[PDB]
C-alpha cells in the first residue's frame, strides 16, 4: 500500500538560492576591535562572489601610503583558481605572478568561513605558514589572515598575524584535522584592520579560465599553472563554473 | 470636462472573443431541417441559388489603360469585381466590401492598389517608387506570404516590389526603403507605428487594405482598431488624406463597420450576400449530444466515418483537425477502419508514395489518403498539395494553415471538432470566427464542382453559433475595452494623446464607439442616460478616466485629474514598444533590481501577465517535477506554481529537451514566442539604468533564447549553416574556445582528433565575429576623460553568415562593474567589415583615480562574442588645476566721457552712459597701450566693444591704419559688419570692409579699408600670400574674436592664422597688434603666452563675473528614444516660461526645422488649454495684419496671432526679418529658432529654454550631441544688459547630459589645439611661400602654434607620455615627418637628401586656390589630354571640398529622376554619394532647373566652390600642355557662371529672356548680345514684349559685357632661333569703365571678369603660353617660350573670360 518515490534534493540547489541574497550582508559588515587597510568596494565583491559552505580566498597586495609605512594599504585581491571546503581552501602552489602587482607588495590572504570563531583555525595557520615556507616573499610579520565569517544576517572580519612560533608548527603539520597535536592559541596575534572609503581596490582574475573550480575539483591540482588578467570575478554560481549542469541536458 | 465615475472594465469585457454571439436567434434559408440520431442532431441547410442578374460583367478590355497588366491574362472582371470598378478605379472613396469567402474581393484590392500605383504615373521612365507605401493588413501570417507573391507577380510588370515584413527590428527598415506594398500582419503594422519617431517611412502610406476586418469581433479585433483611429487621427493632423479598404464576410453591424472606415454609405459601401458564393455550398452541422468524456470521441470518429462514406470514390474529402498531431491520427485511423472494405489511377500515387518517403505516408495513402501541416518539409507537401490538384488524393487530413495560406479546394469539407488547445487562455476553446469560415469556405472547387459540401461536427451547445456565422447572422462587436489601456498607453507614447480630452476625442474614432452608439445595451451603457449624453462624451472621459489611473498605479504614465493631462514615461515607451501589456510592466518596475540572480531573473519573466492563465494540471507534474529536480537555474518557487512551470519550460526550451506532454509542448511554445520580446524589455530596462551585471544577464538570455542554447556550449554551435556534430566533439574537451584563434589547421584536426575537418573548423572559427580595442586616453580636465576607442575587427565577413551588418553594444563600466558610466549602439557594415571604427565619448572620474574602468563590446545577436579592454589610469596623467580668475575689481564704471574724443563718444553716449566692470578694468590697457591683450569673459560680456576700444586707439596713432578683425562664423561676421559699418564708417569716415570668396575682390578690400571683418577661411588663402603682399604685413591691429574656437572643430584654420600674424610681427620687426577676445577659458594663459599677451594684460574671467547676471536650470530626462523625450519636455517648456518669464521675452531652441513648427503650435495649445489664450500677444490683432501679409510660410501667421514666432533656416530672408521685428519690438512675447540659428540670431530674450541637446545627422544616421560652443551661444542670449535685471535659461537634456553640462557651463572652458590632424593643407602652404624649407624649419614651424604650448601641459590629449624636451622635438619631428611624406607621396613637395623640402608644381595650385591637397591628387590622375565638358564636372564632383554635403533619404528620389534629365548621364550611379549628388546637382544648375528650396541651399554652397576647383584644373591641364580641355574649362568658369551650356545661345545671358525670346531672335538674324546691342533702339522694344523696367534691365547688362578689342604683336618677329625666345605682347583695352562687378544673377557670390591669354597650336593640342589677367581700362601682357626648329608654324590665340560667354576672341599668327 506504500509505492512512496525519491526525488533528488541535490543541494547544490538549495545552496546557490542562498548566494543570491548575499548582497544583503554587504550592509551589515563588521569590523573586531602593523595596520591594515581594506577598501570596501572588493570587500563587498569577494562577500557576494563566495558561497555560505564553500570557503574561497583571495590573496591580499598593496602599498604603504607614501610617507606612513606603519599602515599596508590593500589595493588588489587577486583570485586564483581554487576549490574548498567548510574548514579550508585547496590553493595551488604558484603564487601570482604579474606586472601589475609587482610595484606592491604581497599582504597575505583573505578567506571566507562559515562561522565566527574566537580563534584562527589550525588548518590555518598550516596553510599560511606552509605558504611563508615556499614563498619568501611572505615576512610573516607584514602578512595577515583576514577572515570573514557568516554571522546571522551578517558579516564580520577579523585580522591576524602569524607568530614565530606558529611559523614553525605550521609548516611541520600533516594533521589536517580541526584539533591536531602542537596546536597552540599562541601561534597568532591580531592586528588592526580598517574598512575605509577613500580608496577603491581592484581585483585580478584568472587568465585563460575562472577561479572556481568547486564544481570540477579533479581538473584542479596543486601544482597547476595560471596566469592572471586585470578583471573582476564571476560569482560563485555563475554558469561557467558549472558547465557539467547545462552541458548535461544533452543526455535528458 | 471632469470623469464622475472609475468603471470596471473587466466587467465590461466579453469573455468569449470572437465566441461571442450577440443575436440571441438565428433564422435559417427555407430550405433547412432538423433531424436526430444516437447521440448527434444534424441541422442541414441546402445550398442557396444567385439572384436572378439584374447589370453586366466588364470586359477587362474597359478599365483604365495604365490599369490592364495587374490583369494581364484575365478576361472579365467577375460579378462582384465588375460592381465595384468603378469604386476601387475611378474614385478615391473609402470603401467596405463585404462577400462570401472567396468571391473576389482580392482583385477588388488589386483595382484601388492599382489606382494609387497610377498616382505616380507620368511617361517618365513609368512609376515613382518614392512617392508612396500601401499597406496589406491580413490576418494570418500564412495569408502574408501567399499575397506577397501573388500581388507580386501581377504587379511585377508596373516594376513595384511587395515585401512581407521580417519581425527584425533594424533589417526590416531597410526593406521599407525598397518595397512599395508591404504585406504585413495587424500586430505587426501596430508595432512599427507605435515608434514612428524614426523619421517615418510611414508618412508614404496613401492606401491601407484592411483584409477580413470582421476580424473585430476577435480578441485580436482592438489591434484593427488601434490601426484605425491612428490613421484617421492622423489624417486630421497632418491633412494628407489616407485611403481606407475595409473587406469582410457578410455579418451584422457591417454598416457600423463603414461609419468605423470613414466610408460613404451611398458612395462605398457593398454588401453581397451568400448566394454570391462561387459555388453553392450545400451546409451540414452536427452537434453531438454525448457530454461523456470519450464516447463522444468515437461518436465523432462514428459520424466522420458515415459522412466520408458518402463520398467514398465520387468526391475528394478536406478533413480538418486542429493539431498537427491530429493530421496523421485521423487520417489514418479513416484508412484504418476502412480496411473492411475500400473504394478507389494508383500507381501515379504509388510512383511518387516512396519516391518520397516521410513516415506513415502511404501508411496513410492506401485509398489516396494525405496529410498536409507546418511540421513537413516544404516540397514534402509542395505538390502534395498537388496530388490532390490532379484529383489523385481522396482524403485530406489538414489543419487551418492550410486553409489560410495555399488554394487548395475540395469539394467535401468536414470541419472534425471546433475545439482547440489554447496556450493563452490556458485552456480549451472553440476556433476563431475567421478560422471557421476560412476552411468551410474551401468547400467546392471553382470549375468541376456545380456545389460544395460543408461538413461541421461540433458539440450541440454550439450549434446557434456556428448556424449562425455561416448565414450572415453572426454580430461584429467590438473586443476592445479589455485592451483599452494598453491601446491607450501607446497613443501616450507617441504624443498623439496628451491629455484626456485627446484621448476621448481619439476614443471616438474606435469601433467600439460605434458599437456603443447603435447598440448602448450590449456595452453597458444604457439607453436612459444615452439620452442623456447623447454623444457618450460622459460615458467615454469615464472609460479613458479609468484607464488613465490603470496606466498611473502601473507607472506608465503620470495623469493628475485635476488637469487631466498625461506626462510619458521610460516604462510607458518600453510598455508600447516592446507590445507588452501593462501589468506585466509594473511587474518588472517592482521586482527589477541591479542585485538581481539569474535564479530570479527566470522567475521575474514567469510572473509576466501574457501567461496570468496558464496552470498547472495535475497530469503535468510528471515531467515538471523530473525537469524541475535537476535544471541548470534552480527555482524556488513550488512545483504547485504555475510560475515553476513556465521557468521549467522556458529552460527546458533553451536546452531543446522535448517534453512528452501534449499541452505541456503547446505550453512552451506560447511561453517562448512571448519571451523573445519580453526578455527585450527588461533589458532596454536595466540597460537604460546602468545596471551593468543585469544588463549582462538579460541581454544573454535574449540571445539564449534566440538560439536555444546555453553559454557553456562552443559558441561554434552557432553557424546555422552547421551540419557537423563535432562540437559535441569539441566540448568534451573543455578548453578555452579563445584558444583556437591562434593556431594553424591541422592542430584543431588534432585537439578534437578529427584531421578530416581541422581546416573547416578554421574556418569558421574565423568566421566567428571577433574584435579587437585600442583605446587612446584623452584627459579633458581633473573630472572629465576624452575616450577614443577604436574598433579593429578581426574575423571575415560572409553574407551567407552576416548578412549586411553585425550589431554591437558598447559598454563602459566602472570598478566593480556594477555601473554602466557609458554605452551606445555600434553597427558594423559589411561596406565597412574591413575598417578601423573611431568611437569618441566622455566618462567621468574622479581625482583619488580608480585603478580601471572597462570597456566592452558585446555582439547583440551573437552568443559567447565579446572583448573587454581593461582602461587603466596608472599612468595617466592628469592636467593640473585651472589658476584662480583674474578679480574683477571695484572700479566705478568708466563713462563714454573718458574716451576724451567728442567724434568717437558720438558712437555710445545714445544708448549707455557707463561701460561694464569688465570693459571699466580693461579699458586702460586697451585704449592706453599697445599691448597684446586676451579679455576672457562669458558670453553677453560687451567683450566686442573692449576691440572697438583698440580699434578707436590705432585710428588716432595712425589715421590710415589697417584692422583685420576676425570671428569664426559667417553670421557673426555679418552682424559686426552692419554695426561696425555706422561707426567707423558713416560715423566716422573710415572705411569698413566685410571679405568674400573672391580673392581679386578681397585684395582691393584689404587696401581701401580701414577695417576689414573676415571668418578665417577668407582670411588664410589672403595671409598665406603675405611675403608678396604688403597689405598683410602693413596691418597695426589684427583682433581675433571668439578665439576659444580654436577648440572646436573649425579650431585649425583659426589657429594657423593667429600664429601667422605672430611670425608675420616677428619678421617685419614692426609688431602687429593682436587682440583675443574669448569665452571664459580655464587654461586663458595658454592662450595669452600663445599670442604674446603679458600677465598683466590677460583679462580671464569666469562665468560668476557676467555683468548680467545668469540664472541657469540644468533639468534631466530619463526618456533615451529621443521622440518620446521630447514629448516630456513640451509641457515642461511653457511651464518654465510661467515660472521664470511669464512676461518678458522667451527664446526656445528646438533642435530641428520641423520642431520650430510643432513646439510654437505646443505651446499654443498649451496656452490655450491654461485658457490664458493669446498670453504671448503684446499688440492687438490690428498692428500685425501690415506685418502678416506674406504668408509663404501658412502656419506662422495663425502662430504670430497668438503671440509665438518661429525661425529656422527655410523661412524667407525678410521672412526672419519680421518675427525677429516683431519680437524685439515687445509685440511677440515667445519665438521658437533652430540650433542652427543660434549664431545669427539679431534678438536677445530675458529666458533662453534649451529644449534637449543633440541633433539627427542625416549623413551618419546618428544623433550628435551639441558643440559645447553652440550652447554657450545659445545662453548668451540670455542677456538684456538694458531691461533685465537678470538672465534666466533652462536646459532641458538626457539626463546623461546633465553632470557634463554643469561642469563644463559653470566652471571655465578647456580648449586643446587639433591642428596636429590638419597638417597637411597648411605645411603645404608654408612650402610654396619659402616659410618652411627644410625638415627643421616644419619644427621651428610648429613651435610658434597653440598645439605645441598645450602639449605639454596636458601631454596624453595629444598621445604624448612626457613632457621631456626630448619627448617632444621626438614627437613634433615624427609628425613633420608623416606629413611631408604623405604631401611628397602625393606629388605636391619634393624632398631631398631626407631633409630638404620644396613645392611642386600640384602643390602650389593647392596652396593658391585654398584646396585639399587629396582634391588636387585625385585630379592629377583623373585629368587627362582628352576628357571634355562632360568628365570635367565627373572629376570636380568627386572633390574633397564636396564629401560633406548633406543626404537626406527623401531627395534620394528627386535626384533618381534628376539624372533622368541632365545632359549627361553619368558613369555607375550610387545615388547616396555626396560626389553624385554634387554631379547630378551642377548638371541641374546649368539647365536652370529649379529644384526644391532645399536642393536649392543645397547647390549655393555647391556652386561657391566651383570656381576654385574648375580653375585648379585649367592650371593642370595648361602646365602639361593640353590644349583643348584647358580651353573647355576654361569655358565651364563662364557656363557655371551664368548657368548655361554651350550649346545654349548667348542671349540666355540678358535678363527677362525666356524660352520664346530666344526663337523669336534666331528667326530675325540676331544670335549675339552684340546683334541686340543695337539693332535700332525701338526696334528691339517692339523685338521684347518687355515692361519698360525689364527693357533697363537688358540694357545694364549690354553695359557691363565685356567690350576689348585685343591687340596681338610680336617682339622681332625676324628671327628663327632655332629655339630662343620668342616674346609675344598682348594688349586689352576696352571702351567703358567697368563700374561695377560681373553680371550673373544665378550666381551666389560676386565675381569679377577674370581672362586667360592662351597660344597654342589648335593642330597639335599643345598650349604653349598661359597667363591669367584681370582686366580693366589698362592692360598689357607678355607671353613668351622656346621656338622649335623649322620656320613653318603658326599659333592661334585664345582671350577668354571665366564669367561671360560670347567674348572669347581668337586671332591666328605665324611668326615665322
Amino acid at each position: 500500500s506504500m509505492t512512496q518515490t525519491f526525488s533528488s534534493k541535490t543541494e547544490w540547489r538549495v545552496r546557490a538560492i542562498s548566494a543570491a541574497n548575499l548582497h544583503l550582508r554587504t550592509n551589515h559588515i563588521y569590523v573586531s576591535s602593523y595596520t591594515y587597510i581594506l577598501p570596501k568596494n572588493v570587500l563587498k565583491k569577494f562577500i557576494c562572489i563566495s558561497d555560505l559552505r564553500a570557503q574561497i580566498a583571495g590573496y591580499l597586495y598593496g602599498v604603504s601610503p607614501p610617507d606612513n609605512p606603519q599602515v599596508k594599504e590593500i589595493r588588489c585581491i587577486v583570485m586564483v583558481p581554487q576549490w574548498g571546503t567548510h574548514q579550508t581552501v585547496h590553493l595551488p602552489g604558484q603564487l601570482p605572478q604579474h606586472e601589475y602587482l609587482k610595484e606592491m607588495e604581497p599582504l597575505g590572504w583573505i578567506h571566507t568561513q562559515p562561522n565566527e570563531s574566537p580563534q584562527l583555525s589550525p588548518q590555518d595557520v598550516t596553510t599560511h605558514a606552509k605558504i611563508m615556507a615556499d614563498n619568501p616573499s611572505w615576512d610573516g610579520e607584514k602578512t595577515i589572515i583576514i577572515t570573514c565569517s557568516f554571522t546571522p544576517g551578517s558579516c564580520t572580519l577579523t585580522a591576524y598575524k602569524l607568530t614565530p612560533s606558529g611559523y614553525e608548527w605550521g609548516r611541520q603539520n600533516t594533521d589536517k584535522g580541526n584539533n591536531p597535536k602542537g596546536y597552540l592559541p599562541s601561534h597568532y596575534e591580531r592586528v588592526q584592520m580598517l574598512l575605509s572609503d577613500r580608496f577603491l581596490g581592484f581585483f585580478m582574475v584568472p587568465a585563460q579560465s575562472s577561479w572556481n573550480y568547486n564544481f570540477m575539483g579533479v581538473r584542479h591540482d596543486p601544482n597547476m599553472k595560471y596566469e592572471l588578467q586585470l578583471a573582476n570575478p564571476k560569482e560563485f554560481y555563475h554558469e561557467v563554473h558549472r558547465p557539467s549542469h547545462f552541458l548535461n541536458f544533452a543526455l535528458l | 470636462l471632469a470623469p464622475r465615475q472609475v468603471l470596471d472594465l473587466e466587467d465590461l469585457v466579453f469573455t468569449q472573443g470572437s465566441h461571442f454571439m450577440a443575436n440571441k436567434r438565428c433564422q435559417l434559408p427555407d430550405g433547412s431541417f432538423r433531424r436526430q440520431r444516437k447521440g448527434y442532431e444534424e441541422v442541414h441547410v441546402p445550398a442557396l441559388k444567385p439572384k436572378p442578374f439584374g447589370e453586366q460583367l466588364l470586359p477587362v478590355e474597359k478599365l483604365p489603360k495604365y490599369a490592364q497588366a495587374g490583369f494581364e491574362g484575365f478576361k472579365t472582371l467577375n460579378r462582384i469585381q465588375s460592381k465595384l470598378y468603378r469604386a476601387a478605379l475611378e474614385t478615391d472613396e473609402n470603401l467596405l466590401l463585404c462577400a462570401p469567402t472567396g468571391a473576389g474581393k482580392t482583385n477588388v484590392a488589386l483595382m484601388c492598389m492599382l489606382r494609387e500605383i497610377g498616382k505616380h504615373i507620368n511617361m517618365d521612365g513609368t512609376i515613382n517608387v518614392c512617392d508612396f507605401k500601401i499597406i496589406y493588413i491580413a490576418p494570418m501570417r500564412s495569408l502574408v506570404q501567399e499575397m506577397v507573391g501573388s500581388f507580386g507577380k501581377r504587379l511585377a510588370t508596373y516594376g513595384i516590389t511587395v515585401a512581407e515584413l521580417t519581425g527584425d527590428h533594424q533589417l526590416c527598415k531597410e526593406e521599407i526603403s525598397a518595397t512599395q506594398i508591404i504585406v504585413c500582419t495587424p500586430e505587426k503594422w501596430d508595432i512599427i507605428t507605435r515608434k514612428g519617431g524614426e523619421r517615418t517611412y510611414t508618412q508614404l502610406v496613401r492606401l491601407i487594405i484592411l483584409d477580413e476586418i470582421h476580424l473585430l469581433h476577435d480578441d485580436r479585433g482592438p489591434v484593427l482598431e488601434a490601426l484605425v483611429a491612428r490613421a484617421i487621427r492622423n489624417i486630421e493632423m497632418t491633412q494628407e488624406d489616407v485611403r481606407l479598404i475595409g473587406l469582410s464576410a457578410t455579418l451584422p453591424n457591417y454598416e457600423d463597420v463603414a461609419t468605423f472606415l470613414r466610408v460613404d454609405p451611398a458612395k462605398g459601401l457593398f454588401y453581397f450576400d451568400n448566394s454570391f458564393r462561387p459555388v453553392p455550398l450545400e451546409q451540414t452541422y452536427v452537434g453531438i449530444t454525448e457530454k461523456k468524456a470519450i464516447k463522444r470521441f468515437q461518436i465523432m470518429n462514428e459520424i466522420v466515418y458515415e459522412k466520408i462514406m458518402e463520398h467514398a470514390g465520387k468526391n475528394q474529402v478536406l478533413v480538418f483537425v486542429h493539431s498537427r498531431k491530429e493530421t496523421g491520427k485521423t487520417a489514418r485511423a479513416i484508412r484504418d477502419m476502412c480496411l473492411e472494405k475500400d473504394t478507389l489511377s494508383t500507381e501515379v500515387l504509388r510512383t511518387e508514395a516512396e519516391q518520397c518517403k516521410n513516415l506513415e505516408l502511404k501508411d496513410l495513402l492506401p485509398y489516396g489518403f494525405a496529410i498536409h501541416h507546418a511540421g513537413m518539409t516544404r516540397v514534402d507537401r509542395t505538390l502534395v498539395e498537388d496530388l490532390f490538384a490532379d484529383k489523385h488524393i481522396q482524403v485530406l487530413v489538414s489543419t487551418a494553415t492550410l486553409a489560410w495560406g495555399v488554394n487548395l479546394p475540395a469539394h467535401t469539407v468536414i470541419i472534425k471538432g471546433t475545439q482547440v488547445y489554447s496556450p493563452e487562455k490556458g485552456r480549451w476553446t472553440e476556433l476563431g470566427a475567421l478560422d471557421i469560415l476560412q476552411m468551410l469556405g474551401r468547400a467546392g472547387r471553382p470549375q468541376y464542382d456545380t456545389k460544395g459540401e460543408g461538413i461541421l461536427i461540433t458539440s450541440h451547445g454550439e450549434l446557434q453559433y456556428y448556424l449562425s456565422l455561416l448565414n450572415q447572422q453572426l454580430p461584429i462587436e467590438s473586443q476592445m475595452v479589455s485592451k483599452l489601456p494598453d491601446m491607450l498607453n501607446a497613443e501616450i507614447v507617441l504624443g498623439n494623446v496628451q491629455n484626456a480630452k485627446d484621448a476621448v476625442n481619439w476614443l471616438g474614432y474606435a469601433y467600439l464607439y460605434i458599437r456603443m452608439l447603435r447598440s448602448p445595451t450590449l456595452y453597458g451603457i444604457s439607453h436612459d442616460d444615452l439620452k442623456g449624453d447623447p454623444l457618450l462624451d460622459q460615458r467615454r472621459l469615464d472609460l479613458v478616466h479609468t484607464a488613465a489611473l490603470m496606466l498611473d498605479k502601473n507607472n506608465l504614465v503620470k495623469y493628475d485629474k485635476k488637469t487631466g493631462n498625461f506626462q510619458v514615461t521610460e516604462l510607458g515607451r518600453i510598455a508600447s514598444h516592446y507590445y507588452i501589456t501593462n501589468d506585466t510592466v509594473q511587474t518588472y518596475n517592482q521586482l527589477l533590481k541591479p542585485t538581481l540572480s539569474e535564479i530570479e531573473l527566470f522567475r521575474v519573466f514567469s510572473l509576466s501577465s501574457e501567461f496570468k492563465n496558464i496552470t498547472v494540471r495535475e497530469e503535468e507534474k510528471l515531467e515538471l517535477q523530473k525537469l524541475l529536480e535537476r535544471v541548470p537555474i534552480p527555482v524556488k518557487e513550488s512545483i504547485e506554481e504555475p510560475s515553476a512551470k513556465i521557468n521549467v519550460l522556458l529552460q527546458a526550451f533553451i536546452s531543446q529537451l522535448k517534453l512528452e506532454g501534449f499541452a505541456l509542448m503547446a505550453d512552451m511554445v506560447y511561453v517562448t514566442q512571448s519571451a523573445g520580446r519580453l526578455m527585450r524589455a527588461i533589458f532596454e530596462i536595466v540597460l537604460n539604468r546602468g545596471w551593468a551585471q543585469l544588463t549582462d544577464k538579460t541581454l544573454n538570455l535574449c540571445k539564449m533564447i534566440d538560439k536555444r542554447m546555453w553559454q557553456s556550449m562552443c559558441p561554434l554551435r552557432q553557424f546555422r549553416k552547421l551540419p557537423e556534430e563535432v562540437v559535441k566533439k569539441i566540448e568534451k574537451k573543455n578548453f578555452p574556445f579563445e584558444r583556437l584563434y591562434d593556431l594553424n589547421h591541422n592542430e584543431i584536426g588534432e585537439l578534437i582528433r578529427m584531421p578530416k575537418m581541422g581546416k573547416t573548423i578554421h574556418k569558421y572559427v574565423h568566421l566567428f565575429p571577433k574584435l579587437e580595442l585600442s583605446v587612446h586616453l584623452q584627459p579633458i580636465t581633473r573630472s572629465t576623460l576624452k575616450v577614443e576607442l577604436t574598433i579593429t575587427p578581426d574575423f571575415q565577413w560572409d553574407e551567407k553568415v552576416h548578412g549586411s551588418s553585425e550589431a554591437f553594444w558598447i559598454l563602459v563600466e566602472d570598478v566593480d562593474s556594477e555601473v554602466i558610466l557609458h554605452h551606445e549602439y555600434f553597427l558594423l557594415k559589411a561596406k565597412y567589415a574591413q575598417d578601423e571604427h573611431l568611437i569618441t565619448f566622455f566618462v567621468p572620474v574622479f581625482e583619488p583615480l580608480p585603478p580601471q574602468y572597462f570597456i566592452r563590446v558585446v555582439s547583440d545577436r551573437w552568443l559567447s562574442c565579446e572583448t573587454q579592454l581593461p582602461v587603466s589610469f596608472r599612468h595617466l596623467i592628469l592636467p593640473e588645476k585651472y589658476p584662480p580668475p583674474t578679480e574683477l575689481l571695484d572700479l566705478q564704471p568708466l563713462p563714454v566721457s573718458a574716451l576724451r574724443n567728442s567724434a568717437f563718444e558720438s558712437l555710445y553716449q545714445d544708448k549707455f552712459p557707463f561701460f561694464n566692470p569688465i570693459q571699466t578694468q580693461v579699458f586702460n590697457t586697451v585704449y592706453n597701450s599697445d599691448d597684446n591683450v586676451f579679455v576672457g569673459a562669458p558670453t553677453g560680456s560687451g567683450k566686442t566693444i573692449c576691440a572697438e576700444f583698440a580699434i578707436l586707439r590705432m585710428l588716432l596713432q595712425s589715421s590710415e591704419g589697417r584692422c583685420v578683425y576676425i570671428t569664426p562664423m559667417e553670421a557673426l561676421a555679418e552682424q559686426v559688419y552692419m554695426d561696425w559699418y555706422e561707426k567707423f564708417q558713416d560715423r566716422l569716415n573710415k572705411k569698413v570692409v566685410l571679405l568674400t570668396g573672391e580673392t581679386s575682390t578681397d585684395l582691393k578690400l584689404l587696401g581701401k579699408g580701414n577695417i576689414i571683418i573676415s571668418t578665417p577661411e577668407k582670411w588664410d588663402i589672403l595671409s598665406r600670400r603675405w611675403k608678396q603682399r604688403k597689405n598683410v604685413q602693413n596691418i597695426n591691429l589684427f583682433v581675433v574674436d571668439e578665439v576659444h574656437l580654436i577648440g572646436g572643430e573649425n579650431g585649425p584654420v583659426l589657429e594657423v592664422i593667429c600664429s601667422r600674424m605672430r611670425y608675420i610681427s616677428s619678421q617685419i620687426e614692426r609688431p602687429i597688434r593682436i587682440v583675443a577676445l574669448s569665452s571664459s577659458l580655464s587654461n586663458a594663459k595658454d592662450v595669452a603666452h600663445w599670442l604674446g599677451c603679458s600677465a598683466t594684460s590677460t583679462f580671464n574671467f569666469h562665468p560668476n563675473v557676467r555683468p548680467v547676471p545668469l540664472e541657469l536650470h540644468i533639468q534631466g530626462f530619463n526618456i533615451s528614444h529621443t521622440q518620446t523625450r521630447l514629448l516630456s519636455m513640451a509641457k515642461p517648456v511653457y511651464h518654465a516660461i510661467t515660472k521664470h518669464s511669464p512676461k518678458k521675452p522667451v527664446i526656445v531652441f528646438v533642435p530641428s526645422r520641423k520642431q520650430t513648427r510643432l513646439t510654437a503650435i505646443d505651446i499654443l495649445t498649451t496656452c490655450a488649454a491654461d485658457i490664458q489664450r493669446q498670453r504671448f500677444l503684446h499688440c492687438t490683432e490690428k498692428d500685425l495684419i501690415p506685418y502678416l501679409e506674406k504668408l509663404s510660410d501658412s502656419t506662422l501667421k495663425e502662430t504670430l496671432l497668438n503671440g509665438v514666432g518661429y525661425l529656422h533656416e527655410g523661412l524667407s530672408p525678410m521672412e526672419r526679418r519680421l518675427v525677429e521685428q516683431l519680437f524685439s519690438s515687445g509685440a511677440i512675447q515667445v519665438v521658437v529658432a533652430s540650433r542652427s540659428l543660434c549664431w545669427g540670431m539679431n534678438v536677445a530674450a530675458h529666458l533662453v529654454i534649451i529644449m534637449d541637446t543633440q541633433y539627427y545627422n542625416g549623413k551618419i544616421h546618428a544623433y550628435v550631441d551639441y558643440p559645447i560652443y553652440d550652447v554657450l551661444q545659445m545662453v548668451g542670449h540670455a542677456n538684456r544688459p538694458l531691461q533685465d535685471d537678470e538672465g534666466r535659461c533652462v536646459i532641458m537634456c538626457q539626463g546623461s547630459k546633465k553632470d557634463f553640462f554643469k561642469k563644463f557651463l559653470y566652471e571655465p572652458l578647456p580648449v586643446e589645439s587639433h591642428l596636429d590632424h590638419c597638417m597637411h593643407d597648411h605645411f603645404n602652404a608654408e612650402i610654396v611661400t619659402k616659410t618652411i624649407e627644410n625638415k627643421q624649419d616644419a619644427v621651428d614651424y610648429l613651435t610658434w602654434t597653440f598645439l605645441y604650448r598645450r602639449m605639454t601641459q596636458n601631454p596624453n590629449y595629444y598621445n604624448l607620455q612626457g613632457i621631456s624636451h626630448r619627448h617632444l622635438s621626438d614627437h613634433l619631428s615624427e609628425l613633420v615627418e608623416q606629413t611631408l611624406s604623405d604631401l611628397e607621396q602625393s606629388k605636391c613637395i619634393s624632398i631631398e637628401d631626407e631633409m630638404d623640402v620644396a613645392p611642386l608644381n600640384l602643390g602650389m595650385i593647392a596652396a593658391y586656390y585654398y584646396i585639399n591637397y587629396t582634391t588636387i591628387e585625385l585630379f592629377s590622375m583623373s585629368l587627362n589630354a582628352k576628357t571634355k565638358v562632360r568628365g570635367l564636372i565627373e572629376i570636380i564632383s568627386n572633390a574633397a571640398e564636396y564629401e560633406n554635403i548633406p543626404i537626406r533619404h527623401h531627395e534620394d528620389c528627386l535626384l533618381r529622376q534628376l539624372a533622368q534629365k541632365v545632359p549627361h548621364k553619368l558613369n555607375n550611379p550610387k545615388f547616396n554619394d555626396p560626389h553624385v549628388k554634387t554631379n547630378l546637382l551642377l548638371q541641374a544648375h546649368l539647365s536652370r532647373m529649379q529644384l526644391s528650396a532645399e536642393l536649392q541651399s543645397d547647390t549655393e554652397e555647391i556652386l561657391s566652390k566651383a570656381i576654385r576647383l574648375i580653375q585648379a584644373c585649367v592650371d593642370v591641364l595648361s602646365s602639361n600642355g593640353w590644349l583643348s580641355p584647358a580651353l573647355a574649362a576654361m569655358e565651364l568658369a563662364q557656363m557655371v557662371t551664368q548657368a548655361m551650356w554651350s550649346k545654349d545661345s548667348y542671349l540666355k545671358q540678358l535678363p527677362h529672356f525666356t524660352s520664346e525670346h530666344i526663337k523669336r531672335c534666331t528667326d530675325k538674324g540676331v544670335e549675339s548680345v552684340f546683334d541686340i546691342m543695337e539693332m535700332e533702339d525701338e526696334e528691339r522694344n517692339a523685338l521684347l514684349q518687355l515692361t519698360d523696367s525689364q527693357i533697363a534691365d537688358v540694357a545694364r547688362f549690354c553695359n557691363r559685357y565685356p567690350n576689348i578689342e585685343l591687340s596681338y604683336e610680336v617682339v622681332d618677329k625676324d628671327s628663327i632661333r632655332s629655339g630662343g625666345p620668342v616674346v609675344v605682347l598682348v594688349q586689352l583695352e576696352r571702351e567703358e569703365e567697368v563700374t561695377g562687378p560681373v553680371i550673373a544673377p544665378l550666381f551666389p557670390q560676386k565675381r569679377e571678369e577674370g581672362w586667360w591669354v592662351v597660344i597654342g597650336d589648335a593642330k597639335s593640342n599643345s598650349l604653349i603660353s598661359i597667363k591669367r589677367l584681370t582686366l580693366q581700362q589698362k592692360a598689357k601682357v607678355k607671353l613668351d617660350f622656346v621656338a622649335p626648329a623649322t620656320g613653318a608654324h603658326n599659333y592661334t590665340l585664345y582671350f577668354m573670360s571665366d564669367a561671360y560667354m560670347g567674348c572669347d576672341q581668337e586671332y591666328k599668327f605665324s611668326v615665322d
